[PDB]
RNA sequence: AUUAGGGUUCGAUUCCGGAGAGGGAGCCUGAGAAAUAGCUACCACUUCUACGGAGGGCAGCAGGCGCGCAAAUUGCCCAAUGUCAAAACAAAACGAUGAGGCAGCGAAAAGAAAUAGAGUUGUUUGUCAUUUCAAUGGGGGAUAUUUAAACCCAUCCAAUAUCGAGUAACAAUUGGAGGACAAGUCUGGUGCCAGCACCCGCGGUAAUUCCAGCUCCAAAAGCGUAUAUUAA
């Protein structure tokens, strides 16, 4: 995914941005689906950087993924 | 409740339903081959139609299409054991080109008036009805029973019937009972 | 034309099989009556197996699920060879049995016994199986 | 003014139905419609066939 | 002239659901104030109670007394017109009957020359009004 | 379901997943329950009582009562298919099971199929009046067969020995005949009335449209109508 907000503290938000095929028309349309990331100290992403994430075990109530590396 | 027995229908009606032309040919078909009703032919029309829908989406794919061999084998062989297509003609496109006499024709109340077990294809229908033809040694009662070309030859009176190897059929018996009470 | 003969049966039978776990053998019994006035009686099937295998008693045999064919002339079924009439009394169901002849008695209405249990189901001991 | 309700059906004269022979009712009745239609009536195709036509009135 | 994108999927379908309910048939379907304007509620056939007999004049160019009877659902409590659907059927309608009413054929939409009647009789205490008219069966009491 | 294709609509309902046991909540036991043919309490309703007390929970099966346009037996059995169990079967010695199966009811729906067939004679054919001749069911039975037992089906009406169509009365219906739409300038009634007519229309006196008779048409053991939904 793409880094989308680094506010919180050592916790980020990524964005998967896909396209979506509408069967009917035969046409495709932009998605994006957002997910709480948990980024170790080891990476300094900024915006927009692109990153790797591992599924894990819940460490909130929104967080599922860890950051392995940053692109 | 909980049975997966299945069932489907087997005849269509036609979308307009007062056409002068086809009214008039059912009506030619009804009375050439002695049916009881226009369900007969509809029955027929729906078979001929789920057969060359199949003849056409195989001949929709190329040649060397594994599912297009093997089923345009089956339904040629399906038409030449049950007589709808002439041996001669072994082409897909044979299929396609069928018609209602053609498989009208193949009926056991057809194929028996044609024989000559029966005087008509109005008197087959109750010789058959009636338990008096056997294919293949079995009593046959079902007038639309097509037959296949193998079965042709084996077409005949039943051996329980009086037209044939059995007892004498009620008129004869009933006079035989009264003839007893008599004397 | 028809020539008037004797009611001849014709036994035959079929997928033999020989099983030792329940002491018995067997197969398909189809039977050829072609001048008949009806159904072959199960106990003169019975009796023509019997003299046809060789076995020592015609009530070691079991026979069941008889289906007429259409048209007449044949009708087809299912039959067992037990080793010996104690193993065909051991293993035989109740209900064939009971159409043999040697079946238990039937049991009381089941409704009977329902309200029976649910009446005691209240009682203590000694006052319930009175 | 519903008083008039009826009045065609109560003022119309009674004529019981004629009394016929029982027609075919299976096949059979096909077989009379296809003999009295395409066999019996052998008329030349292009001139109008007309399955009621009545004797001439008024 | 339409839209012939790509990735446009989203624009179309955003343009068919707005202008599907431009469609009468699809958003009196899709919209419940048809169906609670429906006296019958949805349904085929409904059971009221006959509370009169009247006579409603048919629209020019015609000119005859329908007959036809203000009946109140037992359901919805709602006043009706039902026409009586033939000659001397009215007889067999008395007041506070127990009777059966079905739509017109015209699905909700007045039918011939009657101004504003979207229902009729099929059954009267618990009887076809047809089949009393062709006097295969007797009304009760 | 319907649809050339693309689609459109439907899915309470047999299999799978969820949820619930009048409503809420809490719980105990247990491997597993926030269980309800467990418990506890409230709130609705209820039942008994000797007035002190004590009960209830069919969205299991059958069956009520309501409600509606709208939906079956207080049946038989565990023979099968499974489940639980301390349990093969048998032997003084047959485990339960409305799960499930079986029948009853059942023109939701689906399949096959009757209501006659061959002639004679008169009146190219055909028709009609005769006159035959066999055949076969519906049905009635059974040495029986089926079935847990019944019941259907199938089989048969001698194997020595088995009943039965002629108005084959064992008698087809439902919608129609102005157009769309197959089929009457027919004959009586009626007269902008009664009615009919999806729509166009018909009825104001020589009605192709109403109420009837006769005739013909279409589908047919089915055929109308209403309301949805798909195609058009
Ligand atoms: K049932
Ligand atoms: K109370
Ligand atoms: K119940
Ligand atoms: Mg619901
Ligand atoms: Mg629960
Ligand atoms: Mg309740
Ligand atoms: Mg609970
Ligand atoms: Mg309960
Ligand atoms: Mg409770
Ligand atoms: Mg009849
Ligand atoms: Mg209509
Ligand atoms: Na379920």
């Amino acid at each position: 995914g793409v880094v989308h907000s680094t506010k919180m503290h050592r916790t980020i938000i990524i964005r998967r941005n896909y396209l979506h095929f509408i069967k009917k028309y035969q046409r495709y349309q932009k998605r994006h689906k957002s997910l709480a990331v948990h980024c170790s100290p080891a990476f300094d992403p900024k915006q927009g950087d692109e990153v790797v994430i591992g599924q894990c075990r819940p460490l909130s109530k929104t967080i599922r993924y860890n950051v392995l590396e940053v692109v | 409740m909980r049975n997966y027995n299945n069932f489907n229908r087997v005849w269509k009606a036609p979308r307009r339903p007062f056409e002068k032309e086809r009214l008039d040919r059912e009506m030619k078909l009804c009375g050439q081959y002695g049916l009881r009703c226009k369900r007969e032919i509809w029955r027929v029309n729906m078979t001929l139609s789920k057969m060359r829908r199949t003849a056409r989406l195989l001949l929709t794919l190329p040649e060397n299409h594994p599912r297009r061999l093997l089923e345009g084998s089956a339904i040629m062989r399906r038409c030449h054991e049950y007589g709808f297509l002439d041996e001669e003609k072994d082409k897909l496109d044979y299929v396609l080109s069928l018609t209602v006499p053609d498989i009208l024709e193949r009926r056991l109340q057809t194929i028996v008036f044609k024989a000559g077990l029966a005087k008509s294809v109005h008197h087959a229908r109750v010789l058959i009805q009636q338990r008096h033809i056997a294919v293949a040694k079995q009593i046959v009662t079902i007038p639309s029973f097509i037959v296949r070309v193998s079965s042709e030859r084996h077409i005949a009176f039943a051996d329980a019937s009086p037209f044939g190897n059995g007892r004498t059929g009620r008129v004869k018996r009933v006079r035989a009972k009264a003839a007893k009470r008599h004397a | 034309v028809f020539q008037k003969k004797k009611a001849e049966v014709c036994i035959r039978t079929s997928q033999f099989k020989v099983n030792k776990l329940l002491n018995r053998k067997q197969f398909i019994v189809e039977v050829n009556h072609p001048h008949w006035c009806g159904t072959v009686p199960t106990q003169l099937i019975r009796k023509k197996l019997a003299t046809l295998y060789k076995v020592p008693d015609a009530s070691q045999v079991s026979l069941f699920g008889f289906k007429t064919k259409f048209g007449g002339g044949k009708t087809t079924g299912f039959g067992l060879i037990y080793d010996d009439l104690a193993s065909l009394k051991r293993f035989e169901p109740n209900y064939r049995k009971t159409r043999m002849g040697f079946g238990k008695a039937r049991l009381p209405a089941r409704k009977s016994v329902k309200e029976r249990r649910n009446r005691n189901k209240k009682l203590r001991g000694k006052a319930k199986g009175k | 003014s519903l008083a008039r309700a009826g009045k065609v059906k109560n003022q119309t004269p009674k004529v019981a139905k004629q009394e016929k022979p029982k027609q075919p009712r299976g096949r059979a009745l096909k077989r009379l419609k296809y003999t009295r239609r395409f066999l019996s009536k052998t008329v030349k195709p292009g001139e109008k066939v007309h399955m009621n036509k009545q004797p001439p009135g008024k | 002239t339409k839209t012939n994108g790509q990735n446009a999927a989203r624009k179309l379908v955003r343009l068919r659901c707005r202008n599907r309910w431009a469609d009468k048939g699809w958003k009196r379907a899709h919209t419940f104030s048809a169906r609670k304007a429906n006296p019958f509620g949805g349904s085929s056939h409904a059971k009221g109670i006959v509370l009169e007999k009247i006579g409603v004049g048919a629209k020019q160019p015609n000119s005859a007394i329908r007959k036809c009877v203000r009946v109140q659902l037992i359901k919805n409590d709602k006043k009706i017109i039902a026409f009586v659907p033939n000659d001397g059927c009215l007889h067999f309608i008395e007041e506070n009957d127990e009777v059966l009413v079905s739509g017109f054929g015209r699905s909700g939409h007045a039918v011939g020359d009657i101004p504003g009647v979207r229902f009729k009789i099929v059954k009267v205490s618990n009887v076809g009004l047809y089949a009393l008219y062709r006097q295969k069966k007797e009304k009760p009491r």
